[PDB]
């Protein structure tokens, strides 16, 4: 339903137009209300007294369980227990709170609903905006990898920065180590997974001097299906320009931009 | 022909029931909670019943 735990709570804990909204209840049984006056007018004595009963002198409650339920849903919408795990953390907390309770623990489960709010919407804006984890990771591996080429350096620096750009204007993408290497998944539960270690170890010696040589098929074989991939997956990055031309590794960019690019542009046209 | 005289007597039967009168205006039932419930709740007042 909702994300807010607030709302995705106070749906459970409470009626319908009952007094918790004192205001429009006693704009109601006047005459108020503009949508349809008179009628409170014409209800049945006894119903009428109640409400006006209850109208004048409030009813307190008691609010505990709404705000202990409302910080289990936040955990529960935050993985961090299992729905069953949040039926049974419920009573769990409920009793906690009931054999330690104080006007200060009150305040702060106030305190913390506010707090666990937050989280979870700053948790799903976080999840759709790039997911930082796999940046760090991505940084730590550029880390271990040297930053020297002996042979040309400014296509393999643009190339690095191009990687970057690419890990971070598609969340959902996955940057991590599993073994001892470094990897790049283009989505959770996705297919096209990228040794990027091995990837940048191949393509280590193809920087500089493929630029003469992308004429002949000669060292054609030197380029690994895996990075062959890699560099795939960078075709809509790096345009145009970026890595110089007239290079092997240059060339297939050039083609696998082209090829992208009328695609996805006669895909929006469709009809 | 030779009918005698005759004198009648009636009665009725009505079983597995109770009778029922309910305390309400005109007898039927409107509602679970009768209209004269109704009145005398919130009263505040005792009665006596015969």
């Amino acid at each position: 339903t909702d994300p807010a735990v607030r709302a995705a709570l106070q749906s459970q804990p409470s009626g319908l137009n009952s007094t918790d909204d004192w205001r429009q209840v006693m704009d109601r049984i006047m005459s108020l209300t503009a949508r349809n006056p008179d009628a409170f007018r014409q209800q049945p004595q006894a119903n009428r007294l109640s409400a006006i009963l209850e109208a004048v002198v409030p009813a307190r409650a008691n609010p505990t369980h709404e705000k202990v339920l409302a910080i289990v849903n936040a955990l529960a919408e935050n993985r961090a227990i299992r729905p069953d795990e949040a039926g049974l953390v419920y009573d769990a907390l409920l009793q906690r709170v009931a054999r330690y309770n104080s006007g200060n623990v009150q305040t702060n489960l106030d305190r913390l609903v506010g707090d666990v709010r937050e989280a979870v919407a700053q948790r799903e804006r976080a999840q759709q905006q790039g997911n930082l984890g796999s940046m760090v990771a991505l940084n730590a591996f550029l880390s271990t990898q040297p930053a020297n080429v002996p042979r040309g350096q400014e296509d393999y620096t643009n190339f690095v920065s191009a990687l970057r750009l690419m890990v971070t204007e598609t969340p959902q993408s996955e940057v991590y180590q599993s073994g001892p290497d470094y990897f790049f998944q283009t989505s959770r539960q996705g297919l096209q997974t990228v040794n990027l270690s091995q990837a940048f170890k191949n393509l280590q010696g193809l920087w500089g001097v493929r630029a003469p040589t992308g004429d002949r098929a000669t060292v054609s074989s030197l380029l690994t299906p895996n990075s062959r991939l890699l560099l795939l997956l960078i075709a809509p990055f790096t345009d145009s320009g970026s890595v110089s031309r007239d290079t092997y590794l240059g060339h297939l960019l050039t083609l696998y931009r082209e090829a992208i690019g009328q695609a996805h542009v006669d895909e929006h046209t469709f009809q | 022909k030779t009918a005698v005289d005759s004198i009648t007597q009636k009665k009725f039967l009505c079983d597995r029931t109770l009778w029922r009168i309910p305390f309400s205006s005109n007898f039927m039932s409107m509602g679970a909670l009768t209209d004269l419930g109704q009145n005398l709740l919130y009263a505040n007042s005792a009665h006596a019943l015969d």
